[PDB]
């Protein structure tokens, strides 16, 4: 039991538990009338109206284990309809940020907490944040360009937002889960919902490309295989709901993730294509068909590598001829017409297989002239017309074991019109690395010729992108959006 | 008209209107400059408001009523300040005020002059050769309020000091409805049920002009120096005559005309518009009693004009909580696929007694009946001899069809698992020679990959099965 | 607050040769009735104006059938020998019947006992007689005399034009809907000639060589025609004067081809072609005359016809088989005091100021498994899923969704042997599919790890497991061979 | 349709005309609160399971009471409700209650500001009618009494100041099948009040039933006799009594029949005299199925089968 | 060339610092049921209830007093404890807002118009212990504070009065309880209920519930969980 609120009369009791139900209990004849589905577990219930007209209730949105994503709801008690829902942005961090206790339940799960488990887990998270160096807190965040709409890949959902007025506009489910069909008991809180990892849009903005992973339940037989599901959705500008057009299950075979997904620009097929890339290194370019209303597997480059590493990425030259591929210790250049190496007949050492020092984390070309490749330990800036390196910077004394693979790619972005923007995060320690953070956004231009601007922020920064007004958008550990602009 | 009577204030900023409310007349002042919920009910359902005057130092109105006593009513304090009682059980048929002096017509054909600063009846007066009098005005002749006009179908210019009828203008058949003196020595008289306004010249005792309207007049107003005569019209209209005192030269038509309609098509009637120089204030009723107003420029407005107002005629009840269909705004929408197409990653698109003559005929001309009827065979020597004396490309499209029928009914793949080997055995050189193997045979690759995918899990199951079955064999 | 999400149906990866809505329409064509006739029927023609009727040639008899009833409406039997052709006018009233005496008998429809015109062709029997479509009062007939004749109704005793220049056995001729003057004609030499009527006529404008004997000429497009003869059929463009495409997709030499356009169908243009086996095949010129559907009737089909675009009702596809058969497939389409006390339910509110509503539609009726899964009684959900009369895909949805929502153990707690039996009966019925082998493996292993010793206590489940072991070994044999062929398939790559 | 008209003697015009879809309007009632005096709700129900509440200018606010917090099994229809005041009597606060009929004897009492299932009382048999009587105890406190009536003739008097309890019963003399019970003489639903100090007691109780009979009793002797004798037994109608309505000052009772046309009768009280000079044979009434009074002005609106609401005024008030 | 500015704020900043009280709704409805005021982590957002949208935003960075108090760039302690509708200083002005944060501050501001850029600042005396809860009947104010001398916190009850001087906030030192497990206050605001481990020290059962009246001494009762619970538990 999480919440109990008495009426002014003394015969009604508003109850709230982990199952997502607010139950009005009538005490005389021992009855109840409830609300069984409200997008998350219900933390608090309270009465507001003098004659008992409004129910105010606070919810947790327990799907995010990393963030306690509060939701305030007003309620007209007459017809039990949703009036005045208020919620901020709901990011999904990779782990817990700052002293977020999972609520008190009976059985200790990955979603719930006992009491002794609450104390032991509090000590565990405090000692983890003190001892560990892996503090990444990286959030996948996208911006739909045709409406400049902020998009949060929530756990088993998406949150559509606009930062102009600071209001959540939509919350859409995309996976065949049990987020809203059923309030969860402990043995099904152990059955966590599928995680939608990647959310991108094609540069047309009308096609939304998603990648999610389905988890089978524990103590079963096919609990080892995870189901990779890619999906293509469509929506208009007068309509804020995405409708799923195409589903693709197990791309590149079963149990093989497609962890890097890059959309196509308008120049090739009016941005109706995507390129999926594995730990295998194979590249699948899917495209929307003309006569038929789905997407199809247009181009395939299929090797089969016995070793696997998530240190991959891919970039795309703006005229659609060549593809950069960031492999671990290896940079690859792919033609678009035949999906082979860049065979140049002049042979002027602009080869398709470049050697680099460590695991590549991102490859971003600012134009067809300058290519910024940031590894696990070093950042570099090379040219494309001539195969000579120009710039390089040591990324080791700050990113040592802080991030996993792909997170620097999801972090550092590039505006097509002003240059490159990188991030660094450090911690302010007082005699134990103290939990208070401090970040720095640094702006370069023209393959890091100069630092256009170094701006130190007094707290953590979890994601940076650019809204298509050429203004960069950065996030905080608290659900806060700031804009760096002209 | 629910609003029965109405009158503007000088400088045209407020208007008082009286209207029936459950057979009880309420007076109410609404501003027209940009609601005023203040009113006054009449305590009797018998005494009613008959003649209304606006008085400009507390802002007030003055009401000649059915009881026979003038009610001076302060509107800022919203209270009946004074009751000037007349000495007759009659009705104040007309009211008139200019500064401190007040004149009134009582239905006993009685002139009464009252003083506000005295709060007292100065003089009762009655005159001969005036048997009905339902319009009265005093001429703007300065501080002298004498030589006043009365009018009931025939105008009597009658003095106050000399107290006798001086002039007699031929009026109308029906009594005079409105009688307004715009400037000096010229005054206009209009009857009810009349389209014919009579502009009269006073001292000559004549008709300067006759203004005409297209239908029955409701309300009259004039600007300062006779540059505008605005008549709101009983059908609901606003006909304005610009400079109607200048030079077939006696009768003059309307210069411009303004209606008020709504966006659905419904016309909203007009009552008591007030004009100034180069500025016009028009009035209508939005609800059954609520008065709405608008201001508009008649010089710039053309000869014909209508004012549109978007009335709630068939507006859908829009609510913020409820969506366009079914559910509410906070309802986080779920996941629906509908008829969505599903595709796996291994389906490549856009990248001696034989039966040989029958295979060739069917695969040249596809028939599923011939396909199943010849596929019913299982004899391996027949399989070998057919695929030996079979064409290579016919065998290619046959193997496509084989993968297709295996996928359609997997139960058929038993006798077909030995057939599809010999297609790759005998025509294997042609299968190397073809350039697009995965493109011509994406389906066989798909089904063999799917079975290869199932194989380790079912092997694990079979291990668990064997363990348990040996357990209950031994015990 | 939200609503209850409806239960999401499981969708497999697509199996090859998936159903398009065009094939959905060709299977929506249902209701194939068979009508016996005396000899091989020759020509079927629908009524253009009101397509509720169609005439079929027969033994010395023309039979007009209906469409909404599919019954014999009219029987013309005034002939001496077998009628050769039957074609309607452009105005749906006057039909012509080419006979075997060398004469085309033309009379009005809806009246059998009158003879409006007996147009005498050449003495050799007139094979194909057709009305014009743009013009309303001109005919064209072709005989065994290897001459075609253009006839008017006013001059019925002498032909209007005598079109010549043929070689052998003119058996088809047709017209073009754009030009009412240029005609096409096919004899038994292929070689479709294209003549002009306003000009001389005995010499064509141009020829198009079809080597095997062309049997039907079909003006599909305003720019394209069809050579329908021999084993193949070639679709030409006459404005380019060359064959745009060719299709040799048939077994026997073709005998019939018709075309239909701009009607209630996902495929706008459809081309039917019957080739003397019962085999009628539907292509489409929009997809370059590619195969879209095919029916097979056992008797050798001689004719085929479609209901026109203005059929405004039940759509019909008739195939006349040379055994004397008509195979038609049709896609089919309180007191005064009481009303005066409740007569207000029919206003709908078209005038009032404010309109407000919050009603919801009666949704699709939830099934038994859906109600029990939403009501969380999961074991009885398993039983009502494993009733005998319910489908493999639906119980796959139940199994997948229940394994996702809850666990198999809680689904399987309080089970006895009489409820254990249908689970493993369905498992032995469905282990031989690719779609559900992993899921049935999960569930049967979970029930095994739960009910080890009840299995050793019960003997009637022991015989079912020994039945499972011999059938679980075919994926160890046949699907193991599926991987072996996958190995020797990469050898050819 | 809910048609709101501003009413005059010469021009009776539309303030609002709302239309509901799939929602018949058999009963509709205004409400202004005794605590707030400015709320202006409209409660409306028909042969369905939802009761609409329209609040009081282009977007209309319409809530719907559709769920029952205690039990939805008693009534398969909301087609008849009554509105009333209710003071808590622990806190000196008066709010709005609505009374709804069920199957056999269940009258459901709902807090109307939130659709709350406050109370319920079961009379046996088949529920026929019910009404609200007000009883001022002292200066600042009143208590409401549910006067319900069955078919056979039993009259139940509950109090709802506390939890709903039965104060008393008494039988109507006659009335084999009873249709309408109606108490008048003071503040009722037809003569509402503006403040608590304006609340008085009723005086007379009329019952109008299928044989055309209206038994009229005086409360001052009914409350002490507990098996009372009717002051009058009016029988001037021969069909079903469908509308019993008192004056706002307790001087005329009208009885109207929806079975036959021109079926309205006026009775002066306490003289208990059925009037002669109206309605005449040349009085346009039709099938009289609805009647309504003015609060102060002495006007009468009569709505009939044809959809017409004719208007009269009595000249004394 | 480039300037950074915070644009949008999310999390409603509920009282997670307390973690003992079950009535954690900081947000309250106004006297007129027209506007709902929620104090965010970076702003204070007021929403008109009919149109459902944010009728007013109050950015702590845009103000100069809330930036120097709520938006300190080193400590995250001070969050909004409670809003109060009526004016503490003057009796019943209409569109005023009284903000109590964690550390003894009283910020009086104006909504329904423009925020006058100098909100009334009043520091309450005796702010050694942190402010946890604050409420009122007519005239007198009541403050529940959390004090630390076994990882359990004493609750100190003070009575607050005003209108003697400007800065002065007179305290009365009502009561004190040694340690509390789960305290809650009724919706009327006149009754609270708490527990203690003093009974875990004295007797077998680990708690006893004690209900205490605030503005009087009427309901002051104590009873054990040994009398409350059954034996199957």
């Amino acid at each position: 039991v999480l919440s109990l609120s008495f009426s002014h009369d003394g015969s009604y009791l508003l109850s709230g538990g982990w199952e997502k139900v607010m139950s009005l209990w009538q005490l005389e004849t021992n009855s109840q009338q409830f609300l069984p589905r409200l997008n998350g577990i219900i933390i608090d219930c309270q009465v507001l109206g003098p004659q008992g007209n409004y129910y105010s209730l606070i919810l947790q949105m327990t799907e995010n284990n990393s963030n306690s994503d509060y939701q305030f709801l007003l309620l007209n008690a007459s017809d039990l309809t949703s009036k005045l829902s208020i919620n901020g942005p709901l990011p999904v961090f990779n782990s817990t940020i700052k002293h977020i206790q999972q609520p008190i339940s009976a059985m200790n799960t990955k979603n719930s907490n006992s009491i002794t488990s609450l104390n032991h887990s509090k000590k565990k998270q405090s000692r983890k944040l003190i001892k560990s160096r892996r503090q990444d807190f990286t959030t996948n965040v996208e911006i739909n360009p045709i409406n400049k709409n902020l998009y949060f890949p929530h756990i088993s959902a998406v949150q559509i937002f606009d930062f102009y007025k600071n209001e959540q506009v939509n919350y859409q489910y995309l996976t065949s889960g049990v987020n809203n069909s059923m309030g969860k008991v402990r043995f099904e809180l152990n059955l966590q919902d599928p995680i939608i990892t990647d959310l991108k849009f094609t540069k047309d903005g009308q096609w939304m490309i998603t990648y999610e992973i389905e988890y089978p339940p524990n103590d079963l037989l096919s609990s080892k295989d995870l189901t990779h599901i890619l999906k293509f959705w469509t929506k208009n500008d007068n309509e804020t709901n995405w409708n799923l057009k195409t589903k693709v299950i197990n791309p590149h075979g079963i149990s093989v993730p497609i962890t890097k997904i890059l959309p196509s620009p308008r120049s090739v097929n009016n941005s109706q294509g995507c390129l999926t890339a594995d730990n295998n290194g194979g590249l699948k370019f899917w495209s929307f068909d003309s006569h038929e209303s789905n997407w199809c597997l247009k181009k395939i480059s299929l090797p089969n590598f016995n070793h696997f590493s998530n240190s991959v990425s891919l970039a795309w030259s703006q005229d659609g001829s060549l593809i950069f591929h960031g492999f671990d210790d290896k940079l690859q250049i792919l033609d678009f017409d035949t999906f082979k190496k860049f065979e140049s007949l002049e042979n002027t050492k602009t080869v398709s297989e470049f050697t680099l020092d460590s695991e590549i984390q991102t490859v971003k070309l600012i134009n067809d002239t300058n290519l910024i490749v940031a590894t696990r330990t070093t950042l570099n800036a090379i040219n494309l017309l001539r195969g000579q390196v120009i710039n390089s910077f040591d990324l080791y004394p700050f990113v040592n074991g802080v991030y996993k693979n792909g997170h620097m790619d999801r972090l550092i972005t590039c505006d097509e019109r002003t240059g490159n923007i990188a991030l660094v995060i450090n911690q302010q320690l007082t005699d134990v690395p103290t939990i208070n953070y401090k970040s720095r956004i640094i702006i370069f231009d023209s393959d890091l010729s100069t630092k256009l601007g170094n701006f130190t922020h007094h707290e953590y920064i979890s994601w940076i992108g650019w809204n298509y007004d050429t203004d960069f958008i950065f996030l905080d550990i608290e659900s806060t959006l700031g804009v760096v602009g002209t | 008209s629910p609003v029965l009577q109405s009158a503007y204030d000088p400088s045209g900023q407020y208007l008082c209107y009286v209207t029936v409310a459950l057979d009880k007349q309420r007076v109410g002042v609404q501003p027209t400059q940009r609601w005023n919920e203040n009113f006054l009910y009449l305590e009797d359902s018998k005494l009613k408001v008959t003649c209304l005057k606006w008085v400009n130092d507390t802002v007030a109105i003055i009401l000649g009523m059915n009881n026979g006593e003038i009610w001076l009513y302060s509107v800022l304090a919203n209270e009946v300040t004074y009751k000037f009682t007349t000495g007759n059980s009659y009705e104040i048929k007309d009211i008139d005020l200019m500064g401190n002096q007040l004149w009134c017509i009582d239905s006993s054909d009685a002139f009464y002059q009252f003083d506000l600063l005295q709060f007292k009846l100065l003089q009762h007066f009655r005159i001969n050769n005036c048997v009905q009098l339902n319009k009265l005005t005093i001429v703007p002749a300065g501080d002298s309020v004498a030589q006043l006009l009365v009018a009931s179908h025939s105008i009597s210019l009658i003095d106050i000091e000399e107290k006798k009828v001086v002039m007699t203008f031929p009026g109308h058949v029906s009594p005079v409805s409105t009688l307004q003196v715009i400037t000096n020595e010229f005054f206009i008289s209009g009857a009810e049920g009349d389209r014919f306004l009579n502009v009269y010249d006073i001292h000559s005792g004549m008709t300067k002009c006759v203004l005409v309207a297209e239908s029955d007049i409701k309300e009259l107003s004039h600007s300062g120096q006779a540059d505008s005569i605005a008549v709101t019209t009983e059908d609901g209209s606003l006909e304005i005559f610009v400079d109607p005192l200048v030079s077939g030269n006696k009768s003059k038509k309307s210069s411009k005309k303004i209606q008020i309609v709504s966006k659905d098509g419904r016309k909203v009637p007009i009552y008591n518009a007030f004009i100034n120089k180069d500025l016009l204030n028009v009035s209508w009723l939005q609800n059954a009693t609520m008065p709405y107003f608008k201001n508009l420029q008649w010089r710039e407005i053309p000869n014909e004009y209508t004012v549109e107002i978007s009335l709630n005629w068939n507006n859908k009840n829009k609510s913020a909580d409820r969506d366009l269909h079914g559910k509410d705004l906070a309802s986080a929408t779920n996941y629906v696929e509908g008829n969505a197409r599903v595709t796996s990653g291994d389906n490549f698109k856009h990248v001696t007694g034989t039966v040989t003559v029958i295979l060739s005929q069917a695969l040249q001309s596809n028939d599923h009946s011939l396909l199943e009827t010849v596929l019913n065979n299982r004899d391996e020597r027949v399989i070998r001899d057919t695929i030996f004396r079979l064409k290579p490309a016919l065998a290619v499209i046959l193997l496509e069809r084989l993968a297709e029928r295996i996928a359609r009914q997997t139960h058929r793949q038993g006798p077909l698992n030995v057939w599809v080997k010999w297609c790759l055995i005998i025509h294997g050189g042609y299968l190397v020679s073809i350039p697009n193997l995965m493109s011509t045979l994406s389906s066989l690759h798909s089904t063999l990959k799917r079975r290869s995918d199932l194989l380790p899990r079912l092997l694990a199951l079979d291990a668990r099965l064997d363990c348990t079955i040996n357990k209950f064999k031994t015990l | 607050s939200t609503a209850r999400p409806r239960i999401i149906t499981s969708k497999a990866p697509l199996l090859p040769q998936q159903t398009t809505p065009e094939q959905r329409y060709w299977r929506q064509y249902t209701s194939a009735q068979l009508v016996k006739e005396h000899n091989s029927v020759t020509h079927i023609s629908f009524n253009p104006q009101h397509p509720h009727d169609f005439a079929v040639t027969s033994s010395t008899r023309v039979q007009i059938f209906s469409s909404r009833t599919r019954q014999v409406i009219k029987t013309f039997s005034r002939f001496k020998d077998v009628v050769y052709s039957a074609s309607f006018r452009s105005d749906g009233k006057l039909l012509c019947a080419g006979d075997a005496t060398g004469l085309v008998s033309v009379y009005d429809s809806y009246n059998p006992r009158t003879i409006l015109l007996s147009i005498n062709a050449s003495t050799h029997p007139t094979h194909v007689t057709k009305f014009h479509t743009q013009d309303n009062k001109i005919l064209a007939t072709a005989s065994d005399d290897r001459v075609t004749r253009l006839w008017d109704i006013s001059n019925a005793y002498e032909p209007q034009l005598e079109l010549t220049g043929a070689t052998d056995y003119v058996r088809t001729l047709s017209f073009i809907p754009a030009a009412p003057h240029l005609v096409a004609t096919g004899s038994y030499d292929g070689l479709i000639r294209l003549y002009d009527t306003r000009s001389s006529g005995s010499t064509p404008i141009y020829s198009l060589n079809h080597d095997q004997p062309v049997e039907n000429v079909i003006a599909v497009s305003p720019t394209q025609i069809v050579s329908c003869g021999g084993n193949n059929f070639k679709v030409w463009d006459l404005t380019s004067n060359k064959k745009l495409y060719e299709r040799g997709n048939f077994n026997k030499a073709v005998t019939c081809l018709d075309y239909v356009e701009n009607f209630d169908s996902p495929m706008q243009s459809a081309l039917i072609a019957s080739s003397l086996d019962g085999h009628v095949k539907v292509f489409d010129p929009l997809d370059n005359f590619q195969v879209k559907f095919g029916w097979k009737f056992s008797g050798p089909v001689l004719s085929c016809a479609v209901s026109p675009s203005t059929a405004q009702g039940n759509r019909h596809l008739v195939a006349g088989l040379s055994s004397g058969l008509l195979a038609i497939r049709t896609k089919k389409k309180k007191s005064n005091n009481f009303q005066r006390m409740m007569r207000g339910s029919e206003y709908q509110g078209d005038q009032e100021h404010i309109i407000h509503n919050d009603k919801v539609r009666s949704q699709r009726r939830m099934r038994a498994f859906e109600r029990n899964i939403n009501q969380f009684k999961w074991s009885e959900a398993l039983d009502n899923a494993f009733v005998p009369g319910m489908a493999k895909e639906l119980t796959l949805t139940v199994l997948q969704e229940l394994r996702k929502r809850g666990k198999v153990r809680v689904a399987l707690y309080g089970r006895d042997e009489s409820t254990l039996e249908p689970l493993l009966n369905w498992c032995l019925k469905g282990i031989e599919d690719v779609r559900s082998a992993s899921i049935v493996a999960d569930w049967v292993a979970v029930v095994l790890e739960l009910y080890g010793n009840t299995l050793e206590s019960s003997p009637v489940l022991q015989e079912l497991m020994i039945d499972l072991k011999t059938k679980v070994r075919h994926e160890i044999h046949k699907s193991k061979e599926a991987q072996r062929i996958e190995g020797m398939l990469q050898l050819l790559t | 349709t809910l048609r709101i008209y501003h009413i005059d003697g010469k021009t009776n015009h539309l303030v609002t005309s709302l239309h509901l879809v799939g929602s018949p309007i058999q009963t509709c009632t205004f409400y202004t609160s005794l605590s707030n005096q400015n709320q202006q709700n409209i409660f409306t129900a028909g042969r369905r399971r939802y009761m609409h509440s329209w609040d009081l200018s282009q977007t209309a606010k319409i809530e719907k009471f559709s769920r029952l917090y205690g039990h939805e099994s008693t009534q398969r229809s909301f087609e008849n409700f009554k509105v009333a005041h209710l003071q808590n009597s622990q806190t000196n606060s008066v709010h709005g209650i609505v009374l709804l009929q069920g199957n056999n004897g269940w009258i459901n009492i709902l807090h109307s500001t939130s659709g709350l299932w406050l109370m319920g009382c079961k009379i046996e048999g088949v529920i026929t009618d019910f009404c609200i009587d007000y009883q001022p105890i002292s200066r600042g406190k009143f208590r409401t009494i549910l006067i319900a009536v069955n078919a056979y003739g039993e009259v139940w008097e509950f109090d709802l100041n506390k939890n709903g309890h039965v104060i008393r019963r008494w039988k109507d003399q006659g009335g084999v099948g009873i249709t309408k019970i109606q108490v008048g003489g003071g503040t009722t639903t037809t003569c509402p009040a503006l403040q608590i100090s304006k609340i008085k007691q009723n005086r007379w109780l009329a019952v109008g039933s299928e044989s055309g009979f209206v038994n009229l009793y005086d409360r001052n002797n009914a409350m002490t006799s507990s098996t009372p004798t009717p002051v009058a037994a009016l029988d001037q109608l021969t069909t079903t009594i469908s509308n019993l309505q008192f004056s706002p000052d307790g001087q005329i009772l009208c009885m109207a029949s929806r079975a036959v046309k021109d079926a309205l009768r006026l009775v002066h009280l306490p003289s208990c005299s059925v009037f002669s000079n109206w309605p005449t044979s040349g009085t346009p009434l039709g099938k009289v199925t609805s009647v309504a009074f003015s609060p102060s002005g002495g006007l009468l609106a009569v709505g009939n089968e044809q959809g017409k609401v004719r208007l009269w005024k009595l000249n004394h008030y | 060339q480039y300037k950074l500015s915070v644009v949008s704020g999310g999390k409603p900043a509920l009282n997670n610092l307390s973690s003992v009280t079950g009535n954690k709704n900081i947000a309250r409805l106004s006297q007129d049921q027209r506007n709902y005021i929620i104090p965010f982590n970076n702003q204070i957002k007021v929403y008109s209830v009919e149109t459902r949208q944010c009728v007013k935003t109050l950015k702590f960075a845009n103000n100069s007093l809330l930036s120097g108090i709520f938006l300190q760039e080193e400590e995250n302690n001070e969050s909004i404890v409670k809003i109060l509708l009526g004016d503490i200083t003057v009796p019943q002005q209409a569109h005023l807002i009284t903000v109590f944060t964690n550390n003894g501050h009283v910020i009086v501001l104006n909504y329904k118009g423009k925020l006058v850029e100098s909100p009334k600042h009043f520091k309450i005396s005796l702010a050694d212990e942190k402010l946890a809860n604050v409420f009122h009947s007519e005239g007198n104010y009541r403050i529940l504070t959390t004090f630390k001398d076994n990882s359990l916190q004493s609750y100190r009850l003070y009575a607050l009065t005003f209108d003697d001087a400007k800065k002065q906030f007179e305290v009365a030192h009502q009561a004190e309880w040694h340690n509390v497990i789960l305290s809650n206050i009724s919706s009327n605001g006149k009754l609270l209920a708490h527990m203690c481990k003093d009974v875990s020290t004295k007797d077998h059962e680990h708690k006893s519930i004690s209900v205490v009246s605030l503005f009087d001494d009427s309901v002051n009762l104590s009873f054990p969980l040994g009398s409350i619970l059954s034996s199957q538990t």
